[PDB]
């Protein structure tokens, strides 16, 4: 159970590990969904 | 620009030097590289993903606290006007660019040991004169500063105008929403850092109101009911983990400005800083602004640890003093669960278990942070996390008082 | 043509249009932060920037 105390472990709390120690295989995370605009896309492009 | 600062080193806990060995100097400012914007090289959106849990540097602010130790032995130039060395390492250059061991032709003289040293910039000319490249060190003495005059948590500085924020801020913030606290704080680091800067600019208004907001929504005055200017903080689920906070804008109604413009000085009274990350970038970001701006008034000596007690230029008990105010994060989350019931978001049910859940997590690092300081003991020559005591984590400070200034912050 | 749209920042782009072909003549200080009198005078479409 060491290797998933994220599936098993009833005291087990979002946002812990044992990373230098031991890997877990089990874990939470974020995703993202970042957009990449062009510069253009940022400004009136156009003569100023 | 900031022609001038003023900083303090740390104090030794009873211990007769510097709390680090040379594996933490080697790790934290090795390979020769400039250290001097590095705090944020090892931090990142959560704790889920950093080795903050156990080994060496086992709590969030771990490396941060060591990092201002470190410098607290070489900041000899600020206070006595010259380089020096300690423990054989020294800076390689009267720029101040990085450390080295000491040459084995013409060292330098041996740093003899002391703390809480004043410093002040005036006692280097060098550095004014390369004002353009050495600006770097003016955020990080300040920072390092602001954490050295207090136990537990590190003061930070909170203002607001009477005026409406401006359209610039507003557009930048409008970019900024859904970015988590911790990426923010990165930015407002990254910006001061590097180049010198007016108090004048848009980029410094625009951190001192966040600094603001992030307070605001914290005592639980800023929420989807009442805004400032359509902008507050979102916090998680205590259920889950409660250390996180991400910006949002929304339609509901607009808090009005204060009668008058309103301004204090924050600390967290409670150990638990130590290792929650909301604390330390929130206390970072803020105290960015500060580093550009300088202090605008002397801090009150009233509620401040021995060493702190009538510091020049940085403390102060006369008239042109503010206030400096705390809090205990447990009170200041049940203040904030009242104050949406009050504003309707939740029922009262909701109320109670929002707090049972949250004592249920305070209480974990506490434990966590309780049996990591027996694993480190500051006899052993470092200190990875600053002692405290186990009533430590009961204090309610002045967490009445903080509520009430928000309350008055945004009307 | 001005005030036959409806756009309410129709008064200050007006403005704003000769501002941008006086600005040599008759440089004025437009206390907004981050505009100046050479910028394009359509842009200046909020309130705020007035």
């Amino acid at each position: 159970p060491l290797r998933w105390p994220g599936l098993v472990d009833p005291n087990y709390r979002v946002g812990t590990n044992d990373l230098p120690n031991r890997i877990t295989l089990y874990n939470s995370l974020y995703r993202y969904n970042f957009t990449y605009p062009t510069l253009d896309g940022i400004m009136y492009v156009r003569s100023a | 620009a900031q022609r001038q600062f003023f900083g303090l080193t740390y104090n030794f806990y009873g211990q007769p030097a510097p709390l680090f060995d040379l594996n933490d100097l080697q790790e934290l400012a090795g390979c020769y590289a400039r250290p001097w914007t590095s705090r944020f090289s090892h931090l990142a959106i959560s704790t889920g993903s950093l080795p903050v849990w156990s080994a060496r540097y086992p709590s969030v602010a771990s490396r941060n606290i060591i990092v201002n130790t470190l410098l607290g032995a070489h900041l000899n130039p600020f206070a006595g006007g010259q380089v020096t060395s300690h423990q054989g390492i020294t800076w390689r250059d009267p720029v101040l660019s990085s450390l080295a061991p000491v040459p084995a032709i013409q060292p330098p003289p041996v740093w003899a040991v002391a703390e809480n040293v004043p410093l002040d910039s005036n006692n280097y000319p060098t550095y004014v004169l390369n004002l353009s490249s050495m600006w770097p060190i003016n955020q990080d003495v300040h920072i390092m500063t602001m954490w050295a005059l207090s136990d537990q948590g590190p003061i930070y500085h909170l203002e607001v105008p009477v005026d409406p924020m401006p359209a610039a801020t507003t557009a930048a913030l409008m970019a900024y929403i859904g970015v988590p606290i911790a990426h923010l704080a990165q930015t407002a680091y990254r910006f001061a850092g590097q180049l010198p800067q007016s108090p004048d600019s848009t980029m410094v208004s625009t951190i001192r109101w966040l600094s603001a907001i992030w307070f605001g929504s914290l005592t639980g005055r800023l929420n989807r009911s009442r805004t400032c200017n359509g902008f507050y903080f979102e916090f998680a689920k205590p259920a889950l983990n409660p250390d996180q906070a991400v910006l949002k804008w929304n339609d509901g109604a607009r808090a009005a400005p204060p009668a008058a413009a309103q301004s204090s000085y924050m600390r967290c009274i409670s150990p638990h800083w130590q290792h929650q990350i909301v604390e330390v970038a929130g206390a970072l970001m803020s105290q960015s602004v500060t580093a550009v701006t300088g202090l605008p008034a002397l801090i009150d000596e009233a509620t401040l640890p021995a060493w702190s007690q009538g510091v020049a230029n940085l403390t102060g008990n006369g008239q042109g003093v503010v206030p400096c105010l705390d809090y205990n994060p447990v009170p200041m989350a049940a203040a904030r669960h009242l104050q949406w019931r009050q504003d309707g978001l939740i029922t009262a049910a909701q109320e109670a278990q929002l707090n049972n859940d949250y004592t249920a997590y305070a209480l974990t690092i506490e434990r966590h942070l309780t049996a990591m300081l027996v694993a480190n003991p500051i006899a052993a020559g470092r200190m990875p996390i600053q002692p405290f005591n186990a009533a430590d984590f009961g204090q309610a400070g002045q967490t009445a008082a903080a509520v009430a200034l928000a309350q008055a912050m945004f009307v | 043509a001005g005030p036959m749209t409806s756009d309410p920042h129709s008064p200050v782009k007006v403005f704003m249009a000769l501002a941008n072909l006086l600005a040599q003549p008759e440089p004025i200080a437009i206390g907004v932060p981050g505009m100046h009198q050479t910028t394009p005078a359509s842009q200046f479409s909020h309130p705020g920037v007035w």
